[PDB]
């Protein structure tokens, strides 16, 4: 169909999902197909990718009338948000974060025993 | 001569207006520059007939929502003497209210309470026109505005402020008539009577003493003897001590004590302040939280909360003692600068957008400030860093006191001695290590630091053009996600702090060593200086739009807080023109952007300029 | 303290003023100077009274009695006072302040306020007076050296370097050369004019002297009009020769170790009548007396708990 | 709570057994076993509870590798810590695999953030080692961080070289300009080399300098490579191909491998496909560049099947780099 580049904008999570596949799955064929899709969709400009996921927003930044925000993790991010408190409380925190990452995921139901 | 000049002006202006309206219609979103240019042409030549018909045709043809960009400027000339200009301003504002009342009600509410007669009656007329079709929204906005003003400063607050001012006046200035003038509004609100549980409690607690002081005042200007005045001062001192002891205990205000009306109203059709956008569904005030946190600062704002119609909380900081109109117009100018930086591809790629919040003034003394999430003041950031590292917060200051316990009392070069001793014996890398430590990964650290440096350069140059002073660490904030710098208080714009008698500021912007160390290790000669050059080029090329946005200060008394007022305003704008063009440092000479930026960086980095800064400015930081 | 023909005084941030003798090496007495620091010291020509200029007040100190308090604490200047200066008879004392006012008060009377005032656009750095006592060189923070006529109030102003802070100025007793020194580390020397009351007092500039790469603070001619001493903020003082403005004399207190830097500036200097011994103050708590010919530590005046700034030196046969 | 647990030291340094691990599969297995054994020997019961689930689900082991190492490391004494440092250094130095190197650098920066402090990896806290490892691992933000640590500890012209290189490979020409200005201010005495312009993306000046330096030294490897890089960047395919033809007959085979990439690019730009066939032979078949250029040659000769499995191999080889970056 030639529906290229646009899928990134209309599906901001598409590029993130495709890249995350490379981290998660191990099958070589699936990874090769993921790379094929990534190339076919185009090597998106990193600025355009940031715009798609909203990290950069000129609609609000350049808007004359400013708008209020609508509100009042990895192991490294967990440490950064947990560095104030000791390591003894960091270990259960990251343990529970990983355990819940697995546990919410229903596709790993066969691990939900051990997780609990 | 004059007639030929008028003919040339009209024949070069009417095509200008036509072309600008065509371009605005063809832009549809990226038209703030063109809208401001149209407003400048309309303000300077709208009264001319042909320009008037051209403007009427363009306004009729052009989409209304565009004008939402420039609501302040229009209201800044709502009271234009020229007949046709005022007529078209009023008609345009009426239309904007007819289709987009949400954006325009709040500025109109502010303008209604203007001391000026022309602005007052014009705002009243436009509010009546708004009411003619949206009486519900108009009265709702008025009610919530008045209630939030009431909550901004309690009867405690203004009585304490008035007593403080009277104490300075009678003992400092020996101005008893000034004391009476300052106190008359307080007696006026006493006559108004209590209207909320907090007001009734304050009445039952101190109103008898206040009326007794008023009685000795009556005796005073019925007889003219200072004995009655001192009798009044006795109870004034007693109530002042009582209120001063009570004030720290007001760490959190419950609405039903201070404003039950906010609790009565639910599921409102009014849009949340500073969230209306015609291209998106209108988020409305579903409810208001039952408790307002209060900060212990001198001005004592209130961390107010709203529950929006979309279910997401919207937090605001409610100020009662500052004029928020200046903050609003500075946010508008920051929006213009963001548009300019996005227009240029070179600066667009680099993400030089200025972080900004929503400012909603409610009167000439009170307003709401968008509470930016996930941000920390530079003072708070450094305080947390030094508490965590067991480093002592005021290490540089006490090093100065050790070298000179009378540090404020020295001559200039002796102050340079003390300041350089403090700087050279302290690492000054708190912000660099803190940006590194607050980053999940080196990728995020580098992104955050790039954004920090670029935003710091952008805001440095913009504030310099804006003459933004009082940039102490508590007035700077840093994002916990993007790393950009956010400037939050703009009560000293246009070099006001650079001319005050007490501790005048001698620097254009904050470029202390702690910031420069958080930059690239090679220093500010790279990312910072190049970004400053870029931003100065963008602003100097588009100085017309910056001046157009700043004309709001020319035709308003905002900078006063009357030909002297106009003289001062045109002097300030002349200074801003000198800054933009480059004739700031020497009037007889014009400087290219690299030279001007070098001079400004030297000025903001010079130890002679930094040492003279007031100590709480933390120049050593 | 007035017994010896040779006397010097020292002061700084320690809220005290100290007095020393040339060949003693130990403080004679310490007199409290609380409530403020001190910016300048000067012993009157007659050697009967010392003026200490600090913040918002000028204090007077006896020279012949035995450990008194301050005797006349002049007040009135709302902000920091920066300089002092006396007439030969000592009746009239000149001064300059940080509040853009250069003033001249009385000393041999009980007058509690100023006698003459003069306005200048910028705060006044160290001020000096022509030897004949009829003209005032006033150094402002804007770099504009002011020639002020005492008999006509004529205020000529010359700016040899735009937008810089001239720090000090001194004119030799012979009224031949005059020197000024600024924060750029430069010494500007101008020839005088042999006038008495002809209103000429023309100043003819000369070759610039790149004295320092760092803030230069105090430049003073010798009483014999033979040598000039310029002490700066790089912990260096250079003694230039008035004949040709050459130099073989360095006065440094650098430890030499990079880990022991920022030891302290040199804040002033004071030649002798013979002009072979020179005493300077150093913000590393200490005052040093050297000899120009050899440039070796002749004496060190220990005793100041905190840094030292200003010095005065008077000598007699 | 449940108190701590004894970190079995023997099995802990045994898990860091990079002595007889060579192939990529060996190193991935080493990383897996180490990440599991850290959880098994973790002092905190909270982490050790996750070991059973990690064993049957490796991504869990990958998630808690940093925290597991922190838990194991904080219990060891000075000597055991020193042994662990020596083995960590050996692991970083041994072989450059994107996955293992990425994990170890992530651990290094994690320890940098942690209150325990940076790992005393060498005399310089592994600043130089981690910096070069990040540089060649294609992870340039970490490389920038450690190079800036080097700069803070002391600035030298070589640190400025690497810092300009990193900043421009982060697409920061403005930061590179800043580093150049720092060099000119504090190192104006030295003559700025051609490599500076090459890394500053001042390709024209870099080429001018390389020509001015080559006339004094005929047939120098580094000079030749730099001149070719400048020519390729400038788009001067004709000059690049002339240089390739002129010098290909005397280049060392090891340096002929470096020649080959730019040679093939230039020949493609001109169209001497026999020359491309000659050059691409030297490019390894195990690199994405080699597979991609072999696919290009196959397509020019219209071997669509051959080009197809060549593109498949190119994707397979690029998978590791893409996953790491
Ligand atoms: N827009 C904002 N977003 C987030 N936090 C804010 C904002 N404005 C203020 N704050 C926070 O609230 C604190 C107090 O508000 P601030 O505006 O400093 O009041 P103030 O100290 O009375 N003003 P001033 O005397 O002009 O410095 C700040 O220091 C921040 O911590
Ligand atoms: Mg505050
Ligand atoms: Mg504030």
């Amino acid at each position: 169909t030639g529906y290229v580049v646009e899928p990134y904008r209309k599906y901001p999570t598409l590029l993130e999902v495709l890249l995350n596949f490379l981290k998660t799955e191990q099958n070589q064929g699936t990874r090769r197909e993921a790379i094929r899709v990534l190339g076919l969709l185009g090597a998106l400009d990193p600025y355009k990718h940031k715009v798609n996921i909203g990290m950069i927003d000129q609609s609000r930044d350049a808007s004359a009338v400013s708008l209020s925000e609508s509100k009042s993790y990895s192991t490294s991010e967990m440490l950064v948000n947990m560095g104030n408190l000791p390591l003894d409380e960091f270990y259960p925190a990251v343990s529970m974060v990983a355990l819940m990452r697995i546990f919410r995921d229903q596709s790993l139901s066969h691990h939900h025993t051990m997780v609990v | 001569v004059t007639e030929d000049l008028s003919k040339t002006l009209l024949m070069y202006t009417v095509p200008a207006v036509q072309g600008f309206f065509r371009s605005i219609s063809l832009s549809r979103g990226n038209n703030l520059q063109d809208t401001l240019r149209v407003l400048t042409l309309w303000f300077d030549y709208g009264h001319w007939p042909d320009v008037n018909e051209a403007l009427v045709e363009g306004v009729k043809a052009i989409q209304i929502d565009t004008w939402l960009q420039v609501i302040p400027q229009l209201i800044a000339r709502i009271d234009t003497p020229r007949p046709l200009v005022g007529r078209l301003i009023h008609q345009l504002l009426t239309d904007i209210g007819r289709y987009h009342p949400q954006a325009l009600i709040y500025p109109l509410t502010v303008a209604s309470k203007s001391t000026t007669t022309a602005r007052h009656n014009a705002a009243n007329k436009i509010l009546k026109n708004m009411c003619e079709h949206s009486n519900t929204l108009v009265q709702q906005a008025m009610m919530v505005s008045e209630e939030l003003i009431r909550v901004a400063i309690l009867w405690h607050e203004m009585w304490h402020e008035g007593l403080e001012e009277a104490s300075r006046l009678y003992f400092g200035e020996r101005n008893v008539k000034g004391m009476f003038e300052v106190l008359e509004p307080l007696h006026a609100m006493m006559e108004r009577g209590p209207q909320t549980l907090k007001e009734t409690s304050f009445n039952q607690a101190y109103g008898r003493d206040l009326m007794e002081a008023q009685e000795w005042c009556r005796k005073y200007m019925k007889s003219g003897n200072v004995k009655d005045l001192t009798q009044a001062w006795d109870l004034y001192y007693h109530v002042f001590r009582r209120i001063s002891k009570q004030l720290p205990q007001l760490t959190s205000l419950e609405l039903q004590y201070v404003s039950p009306k906010l609790l009565m109203c639910r599921d409102l059709e009014l849009a949340v302040p500073g969230t209306y956008d015609p291209n998106q569904p209108i988020i409305r005030i579903q409810s208001i939280a039952p408790s307002l946190q209060v900060i212990t600062s001198k001005q004592r704002p209130r961390k107010l909360t709203l529950m929006g119609s979309n279910g997401h909380e919207f937090v605001f900081l409610l100020k009662g003692h500052e004029d928020l109109r200046q903050d609003e117009r500075v946010m508008q100018l920051f929006g213009l600068v963001n548009t300019l930086l996005a227009n240029d591809p070179t600066s667009l790629r680099k993400n030089l957008s200025i972080q900004r919040y929503a400012v909603i003034p409610l009167s000439t003394n009170s307003g709401l400030i968008g509470w930016v999430p996930h941000c920390d003041t530079l003072h708070a950031l450094i305080r947390d860093y030094r508490e965590k590292k067991k480093i002592l917060l005021n290490i540089e200051h006490r090093i100065m006191l050790r070298m000179a316990p009378d540090y404020d009392h020295l001559t200039l070069m002796q102050k340079v001695e003390v300041f350089e001793h403090a700087v050279n014996n302290t690492a000054g890398d708190d912000l660099a290590k803190l940006l590194w430590l607050k980053s999940p990964s080196s990728e995020v650290w580098f992104d955050r630091r790039t954004n920090y440096t670029r935003s710091l350069a952008v805001m440095s140059m913009v504030g310099y053009i804006l003459g933004l002073g009082d940039r102490h660490p508590s007035n700077l904030m840093l994002d916990r996600l993007s790393g950009k710098i956010l400037h939050i208080d703009f009560g000293d714009c246009f070099e006001v702090a650079m001319t005050r008698e007490k501790f005048p500021e001698k620097i254009p912007f904050r470029l202390t060593r702690m910031l420069t160390n958080a930059m690239e290790v090679t220093g500010l000669d790279g990312n910072y200086r190049i970004t400053c050059h870029t931003v100065m080029e963008v602003l100097r090329e588009h100085k017309d739009s910056v001046m157009a946005v700043l004309e709001a200060f020319v035709y308003d008394p905002l900078l006063n807080w009357p030909e002297a007022l106009n003289k001062k305003a045109i002097q300030i704008i002349n200074r801003v023109r000198d800054k933009l063009t480059g004739r700031d440092f020497s009037h007889d000479d014009t400087l290219d952007v690299p030279t001007q930026v070098e001079l400004l960086i030297k000025q903001a980095t010079s130890h002679e300029n930094l040492c003279q800064c007031y100590i709480g400015w933390c120049p050593f930081w | 303290v007035g017994s010896d023909p040779v006397i010097l005084a020292t002061a700084g941030y320690d809220h005290t003023v100290r007095f020393w003798q040339a060949h003693s090496g130990i403080c004679t007495r310490t007199v409290q100077h609380q409530d403020s620091q001190v910016n300048a010291l000067e012993v009157t020509p007659d050697r009967s009274m010392i003026a200490a200029a600090g913040y918002q007040h000028i204090r007077m100190y006896d020279l012949n009695s035995n450990n008194p308090n301050p005797i006349i604490s002049y007040d009135g200047v709302n902000k920091n006072i920066a300089s002092v200066g006396f007439h030969e008879d000592g009746r009239w004392m000149y001064t300059g302040g940080e509040d853009c006012t250069a003033r001249i008060w009385d000393l041999r009377s009980r007058n509690l306020q100023c006698q003459r005032i003069f306005q200048v656009n910028a705060p006044i750095n160290c001020v000096c007076l022509h030897p004949n006592q009829a003209e005032l060189i006033v150094g402002d923070q804007s770099g504009a050296i002011h020639i002020w006529d005492l008999k006509t109030d004529h205020n000529e102003q010359l700016i040899p370097e735009p937008e810089v802070s001239i720090t000090s100025a001194h004119i030799d007793p012979d009224a031949s050369y005059m020197a000024a020194v600024n924060s750029t580390g430069n010494c500007y020397v101008w020839n005088l004019t042999g006038g008495i009351g002809d209103e000429v007092t023309q100043l003819i500039p000369k070759t610039k002297i790149p004295a320092h790469t760092r803030y230069a603070l105090q430049c003073r001619f010798s009483p014999d009009s033979t040598l000039l001493a310029t002490c700066s903020a790089d912990q260096t003082c250079k003694i230039w020769r008035t004949s040709n403005f050459s130099l073989m004399t360095e006065l440094s207190i650098k430890s030499g170790n990079p880990g022991e830097s920022s030891r302290g500036w040199m804040w002033g200097c004071a030649f002798s009548g013979d002009s072979q011994y020179i005493v300077t103050a150093s913000s590393d708590n200490l005052a040093r007396l050297w000899c120009v010919e050899t440039g070796e530590i002749k004496r060190e005046y220990g005793g100041h708990q905190k840094a030292v700034v200003c010095l005065a030196f008077n000598d007699s046969v | 709570p449940m108190k701590k647990l004894h970190v079995s030291t023997i099995n802990l340094q045994k898990a860091w057994g990079a002595a007889r691990r060579v192939s990529k599969d060996d190193w991935l297995e080493w990383l897996r076993r180490l990440s599991l054994e850290l959880l098994k020997d973790s002092s905190s019961p909270s982490l050790r509870s996750c070991w059973a689930l990690a064993q049957a689900y490796n991504p869990m082991a990958r998630d808690l590798f940093n925290a597991a190492f922190v838990s194991c490391w904080s219990e060891l004494n000075e000597d055991q810590q020193d042994e662990l440092i020596r083995s960590i250094e050996l692991a970083l130095t041994s072989q450059d695999i994107a996955e293992v190197t990425q994990t170890l650098l992530n651990l290094a920066e994690f320890m940098e953030h942690s209150d325990k402090g940076p790992l005393p990896l060498r005399d310089d806290n592994g600043i130089v080692l981690l910096g070069e490892r990040a540089a060649k691992c294609r992870a340039y933000a970490k490389a920038l961080h450690y190079k800036e640590l080097e700069f803070q500890k002391g600035p030298t012209p070589a640190i400025l070289e690497s810092l300009i290189s990193i900043n421009n490979k982060l697409q920061q020409p403005e930061a590179a300009a800043g580093v150049l200005e720092y060099a000119m201010k504090h190192f104006g005495e030295l003559e700025i080399q051609a490599t500076w312009y090459e890394k500053l993306h001042e390709w024209e000046d870099a080429l001018v300098a390389y020509d001015k330096k080559m006339d004094t030294n005929k047939d120098d490897p580094e000079l030749m490579l730099g001149r070719m890089r400048c020519l390729e960047a400038l788009g001067e395919w004709g000059q690049l191909h002339q240089q390739c033809c002129e010098k290909w007959t005397l280049v060392n085979d090891e340096t002929q491998a470096k020649m080959a990439r730019m040679a093939a690019a230039a020949a493609w730009g001109l169209g001497q496909w026999d020359s491309m066939e000659e050059y691409t032979c030297m490019i390894p078949r195990d690199t994405h560049d080699g597979a991609f250029y072999r696919a290009v040659l196959a397509l020019h000769q219209d071997l669509f099947s051959l080009a197809q499995q060549c593109i498949d191999k190119a994707r397979d080889l690029l998978d590791a780099e893409l996953t790491a970056m």
